[PDB]
């Protein structure tokens, strides 16, 4: 109602999008502006941290640089000896010139090559003024064969710039007093017509480059067409006399970046295809640890279906199309002006040498460029909801972090945006799943313990079953988050450093924070949850923790110490002594690959809990008779009397349990 | 939040997108290329629909 200003490209939109891409501009927030203040103080301590990091410490690191650099001042200190040697030979020899030629001295009597000729020695200014070969040797041009507009009319426009059009006369000399009135005004009028000719050849030939979309993408017609533009930017007057030739290379390519930028924008964002639910592959990394090891592995390394390049394809494609936004935009370092340098009279050297690579190629410069925004934000924002990565994509996103060291392009800042695809790619690094492990070990304890409130007994009458899920089949994703960290993550590499590993400490929080998440499994430490606890830990610690790459070993023997301590508590009314402790207490987990009768799902032979409590209370507690039984067997006395032939001294030892709680002759000597 | 609240007052849509149609004409007296402000009046449009 109070219609506000014309928002035409203010101090924002120079990545103020990417500035506001800290978390979200999703409603809205001034709270998020405070969050920006927090990230600003984070950068303030990281940059004061860089400051005193580099202020004496890496200013001595700069003195460690002054080994090489003061060494350059040491060969350059021989250049002080070469400079005082040449300056001493020419100092004393030029003093000998001061006494030699100036014997009279009197330069109008002893050295009068220039005192006879105070202006007549500077008498080589006869090329004035205009304008024969400015438009005759270049119609628009006459060029493209190292021809008279390349070889001659260019250099005639260098004569239009050799003519210093504002240094006209100095009337005691008076070389171009009135000749400078229209020398480069007709040479820059006719070359203003050649300038508008190359401007219409820039919008025209660059609209043909907008038609040039050769092969994914590739603007190869803009490369051979860029060979038809190196002479326009070489063109040494100089070439942009009033920032115009570069405006034919940049302001003409302003909209003609957005033909290539719109091209990649609609182009790269169309490769979308995914799966739905992969509990089968977690039954292949649960079937891996079943037949392993203890067997031949299983896994292969098996799937890990993410190792098939659903998103790792772009790691060589949208890092290469990002390397069209960067490295073929570093072939727009063959089209910036080009590479304006170098021809020098005025198209002489680039009349011969007009063939750049340009990409990438080294690093010693200072420059700036554009045309990489939406390919970067497309590659990262495309890769966003990726919750399986970057666990298996550790060396992928860290190779992306360590991609571009040695170029002079902004592909390092892309690799830093691809470090942001490892680091500003947020806590995935997924230790909020530990917050899901304690928070879902408390707010989901109303379902697993709802069958297991009494778990290892039957006082509140519940079966010892809770489950290890999260991280049960996520322990299968330790072999699937670790198996594809050696093939898929290794096939995502690049220049310095980039895998070269070297990297993937993620992947060491698959030791560190996986033993922290597995310490929440130690906070999750029921006997199908002790059985599922050590079966899940050892379902990762059969192959993934010895290759010995984990840190949950003491978590596995800690929850397995709770499997000994709670499987002989679930069988604390059964074994007693070893009569249920070998095939009926630990083998309710070993053969599984209310707690009195509730070990009867696998119930490995012999003397299971369905007979250690019944066929020991059926004329077996004293003996088949009474002290002692005539049976040491392996069929039913193993529940009855071979148990008594395996717990013989445990009769009097078990009767000693009443001898501390509430002498020993008539029971411990003559027990019959 | 004003939208589902009352009517939105209607002024909390009417006057709110009037005095916001001020700055939605910040997003309309020129736009190039404020995809920020374009996203702003974009969600204003979708909410109004």
């Amino acid at each position: 109602e109070s219609k506000e200003e014309i928002k035409t490209m203010e101090n924002i939109d120079d990545e103020v999008l990417l500035e506001i891409l800290t978390d979200i501009n999703w409603s809205i927030e001034d709270d998020a502006d405070s969050m920006i203040e927090r990230i600003d103080l984070r950068l303030a301590e990281t940059e004061y941290l860089f400051n005193q990091n580099l202020l004496s410490l890496q200013k001595i690191g700069p003195n460690i640089r002054p080994y090489e650099d003061k060494v350059n001042d040491e060969c350059h200190r021989i250049i002080p000896t070469l400079s005082l040697f040449l300056m001493e030979m020419s100092n004393f020899s030029n003093d000998i010139e001061n006494v030699e030629s100036q014997d009279n001295g009197l330069q109008v009597e002893s050295a009068n090559k220039k005192l006879l000729w105070n202006t007549l020695d500077e008498l080589l200014k006869t090329v004035s003024l205009d304008e024969i070969s400015l438009n005759q040797l270049l119609e628009c041009p006459i060029r493209e064969k190292n021809l008279p507009w390349m070889e001659n009319q260019l250099n005639l426009l260098l004569k239009a710039f050799q003519a210093i059009g504002s240094d006209g006369n100095e009337v005691e000399y008076n070389l171009r007093e009135i000749s400078g009135l229209k020398q480069r005004l007709q040479f820059y009028e006719k070359v203003t017509k050649i300038f508008l000719n190359r401007i219409v050849e820039e919008m025209q030939k660059k609209f043909s480059n907008i038609r040039g979309q050769d092969i994914s993408h590739d603007q190869m017609i803009r490369i051979l067409t860029t060979l038809l533009i190196f002479s326009p930017l070489i063109l040494f007057c100089k070439e942009i006399s009033q920032k115009s030739y570069q405006a034919i290379v940049e302001n003409w390519n302003v909209s003609i970046q957005p033909v290539y930028m719109e091209l990649w924008t609609k182009k790269i964002s169309q490769l979308q295809g995914i799966d739905t639910n992969d509990e089968k592959m977690n039954e292949l990394s649960l079937s891996q640890l079943l037949n392993e090891w203890d067997t031949f592995r299983k896994e292969r390394k098996t799937n890990d279906i993410n190792p098939v390049f659903k998103n790792s394809f772009s790691l060589l494609t949208e890092c290469l199309q990002t390397m069209r936004q960067e490295c073929i935009v570093y072939q727009n370092f063959v089209e910036v002006f080009f590479h304006i340098s170098s021809k020098h009279n005025f198209e002489e050297y680039i009349k011969h040498f007009n063939d750049p690579d340009a990409p990438p190629i080294l690093l010693d410069t200072v420059k700036v460029m554009q045309s990489d925004r939406e390919a970067a934000v497309i590659e990262t924002q495309l890769v966003s909801r990726i919750f399986q990565p970057i666990v298996t994509r550790l060396s992928s996103y860290f190779v992306e972090l360590v991609k571009a060291e040695p170029t002079v392009a902004p592909a390092l800042t892309f690799y830093l945006e691809n470090e942001i695809k490892s680091l500003e790619s947020s806590n995935h690094e997924f230790l909020l799943s530990a917050v899901t492990r304690m928070y879902t070990q408390i707010k989901q304890v109303w379902s697993d313990n709802v069958e297991e409130q009494v778990l290892h007994f039957e006082r509140i009458s519940n079966a010892t079953t809770n489950g290890e899920i999260l991280p049960g089949i996520l322990d299968l994703p330790v072999g699937l988050k670790n198996s594809e960290d050696l093939f898929q993550f290794a096939k995502r590499s690049m220049d310095i450093k980039d895998t070269d590993e070297g990297y993937e400490s993620i992947e060491l929080m698959n030791s560190s924070f996986r033993k922290l998440s597995i310490a929440a499994t130690r906070s999750i430490t029921d006997y199908m949850e002790t059985i599922s606890l050590l079966v899940n830990s050892n379902w990762l610690t059969e192959m993934l923790s010895m290759d010995g790459i984990f840190d949950t070993s003491l978590q596995n023997v800690k929850k397995v110490f709770d499997v000994e301590k709670e499987s002989y508590a679930s069988f604390l009314l059964r074994d007693t002594m070893p009569k249920l402790t070998a095939f009926v207490y630990g083998v309710s987990n070993i053969i599984e690959n209310r707690q009195n009768l509730e070990n009867i799902l696998l119930a490995y032979t012999s003397h299971e809990i369905e007979t250690l409590v019944k066929r020991l209370h059926t004329h077996m507690v004293n003996d088949f008779g009474y002290h002692q039984e005539n049976a040491i067997n392996n069929v039913l006395c193993d529940k009855l009397w071979s148990c008594i032939q395996g717990q013989t001294v445990s009769l009097y030892l078990k009767l000693y349990t009443v001898i501390d709680k509430h002498k020993n002759d008539i029971i411990s000597a003559f027990e019959e | 939040k004003r939208c589902l609240t009352n009517n939105d007052f209607n002024e909390f849509i009417i006057e709110y997108s009037k005095g916001l149609t001020l700055r939605r004409r910040f997003n309309q007296s020129s736009d190039a290329s404020q995809s920020l402000v374009i996203k702003r009046i974009w969600t204003q449009i979708e909410n109004l629909l």
